[PDB]
């Protein structure tokens, strides 16, 4: 990626070259070529797509990634801020009003809530029937309140809340679409829900009976980074994707990459460079996204749901975040990883950072600016009534 | 229909409590996520104080009182508007329909 490796120097930056339709142009300067390549492939979204064999599906991804993320409207921007406010408000209620919930915290990975919302909303606009979710413990009660839509009374009243299943409806803010949302039951044994969830989706598709052009129930599956690279059930289930009795039209995969297992680091967890490298065995695209840029996270959710409907294959999203607290209720993570938890302790939250960025681009009026402040107090008063 | 003269009605077309009916018959009526609101609409998308409905010389008006998401009348953002029968009003993810009474 250095210009010295390709026998080019600073003296070539303002000379013009033939580029063969790159950026919809025949000629361009090296300065302009470098600008565009860096804007497309080196900021907050990293893409792996050139290993795909079909020319038509390689060109579709190339054109969308090099056009860039569209500039979102003010209304859109305020809707992303309201979801982050709700996510953080619920984390505070759980930590204060109940005990032994530090294990199950989503603090560090609050952008998960606006990513899942983006995908479910895109599916409702496509005209599809249901979304089935499978996931582990981390963030489960947050997903029950902010994505499935259960009341607080229902959540807080055999087995625990962290393993039972639920159903709900998702209406579309800026459209006329509705869609059902379901959450599957599972044990503590990691990744054992993967094949069970796929089977539930195929049974529901068969009952609707819409043919090959159908496939109108979307599977959304959440993993952790250590479990995804380590347990063999993960690639065993992806191998059923294109077979005759087992095909469900693709699976959207989200890997929450918080750069730690329990007391174990990625060096001692996998022999692959990234955790999502099984994608290159099955010929599918991978999007790596920064969990502290919420506008980039909502774009990747939309693009992945559009790729599934067009090509009917699996798609993989890597959400790079961190884990604020330890896995145990009373356990110090600096005991084993002291250098990593120097960087983590005493940061600003993703909500705080995004509020500061909107109030410092001068788009918002005086009346509009007061409202952004008051929204976080409203969400808090509501949960603690 | 059998509505008293000078009154009006709002009915929930789309939302969790769809089919619910509310009666506009007093000079000011409040609508939001505050539990002491006249029209209580419980959802994350609605603000604690969101809009008021006001009756002034036999004429019905909607007014935004400083919400984050704003109020829409027939899929167009407005700060105040006088409503005619069969108009769609959006407060969050709730959509309501306005029906006048006898004069
Ligand atoms: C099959 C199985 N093996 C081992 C465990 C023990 N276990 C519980 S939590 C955990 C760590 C998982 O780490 P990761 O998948 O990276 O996600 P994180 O919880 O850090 O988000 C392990 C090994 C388990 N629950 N199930
Ligand atoms: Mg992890």
């Amino acid at each position: 990626l250095d210009i010295e490796t390709h026998n080019l120097t600073i003296w070539d930056l303002d000379r013009t070259f033939n580029v063969g339709g790159f950026g919809g142009k025949e000629t361009m300067t090296l300065r302009e070529v470098l600008s565009r390549l860096r804007a497309a492939y080196t900021l907050k979204v990293g893409s792996e797509y050139t290993h795909i064999l079909d020319r038509d599906e390689r060109t579709w991804l190339q054109d969308r990634l090099e056009a860039g993320m569209p500039k979102p409207t003010q209304a859109e921007q305020k809707y992303i801020l309201q979801k982050l406010n709700a996510a953080e408000a619920f984390e505070n209620f759980l930590q204060t009003k109940y005990v032994g919930q530090k294990r199950f915290s989503l603090e560090g990975a609050e952008a998960l809530i606006p990513l899942m919302d983006s995908a479910i909303d895109t599916a409702a606009g496509q005209g599809l029937d249901e979304v089935v979710i499978g996931m582990p413990h981390r963030g489960r009660l947050n997903v029950l309140f902010n994505i499935v839509g259960k009341p607080l009374a229902s959540i807080f009243n055999g087995d625990v809340k962290y393993h039972l299943g639920s159903e709900g409806q998702h209406l579309q803010m800026f459209g006329d679409g509705e869609i059902k949302v379901s959450l599957t039951a599972n044990p503590s044994h990691l990744e054992a829900v993967n094949p069970v969830m796929e089977g539930i989706v195929r049974a529901k598709q068969d009952y609707l009976d819409k043919g090959v052009d159908g496939k109108t129930v979307v599977p959304l599956l959440l993993h952790g980074d250590a479990a995804f690279a380590g347990l063999g059930i993960v690639p065993e289930t992806i191998n059923l994707a294109k077979l005759r009795g087992y095909d469900v039209g693709g699976t959207i995969h989200i890997v929450v990459n918080n750069q730690i297992g329990f007391t174990t680091t990625p060096d001692s967890s996998r022999s692959m460079h990234y955790a999502t490298d099984y994608a290159k065995a099955f010929g599918c695209p991978v999007f790596h996204v920064n969990g502290d840029d919420p506008e980039a996270v909502v774009w990747v959710g939309q693009l992945a749901t559009e790729y599934r409907r067009r090509f009917g294959k699996d798609v993989f999203i890597d959400l790079v975040c961190y884990r604020l607290r330890g896995h145990n209720e009373a356990d110090d993570p600096s005991m084993t990883q002291p250098k990593m938890y120097e960087l983590i302790t005493g940061r600003e939250t993703v909500r705080a950072q995004y509020t500061e960025d909107l109030l410092g681009r001068g788009d918002l009026s005086n009346e509009d600016a007061e409202a952004v402040v008051r929204d976080f107090h409203d969400q808090m008063e509501s949960v603690f009534n | 229909e059998n509505l008293p003269a000078g009154s009006a009605l709002l009915v929930v077309k789309r939302g969790p409590n769809a089919g619910a009916r509310f009666l506009l018959d007093q000079p000011t009526t409040t609508a939001g996520r505050h539990p002491e609101s006249d029209i209580f609409l419980d959802d994350v998308t609605v603000s604690r104080r969101h809009a008021e409905f006001r009756i002034n010389e036999g004429e019905f008006e909607v007014v935004d009182v400083g919400s984050l998401n704003g109020t829409y009348v027939n899929r167009e953002p407005r700060n105040a508007q006088v409503m005619q029968t069969g108009d769609e009003i959006q407060i969050g993810k709730f959509r309501l329909v306005f029906l006048a009474g006898p004069a």
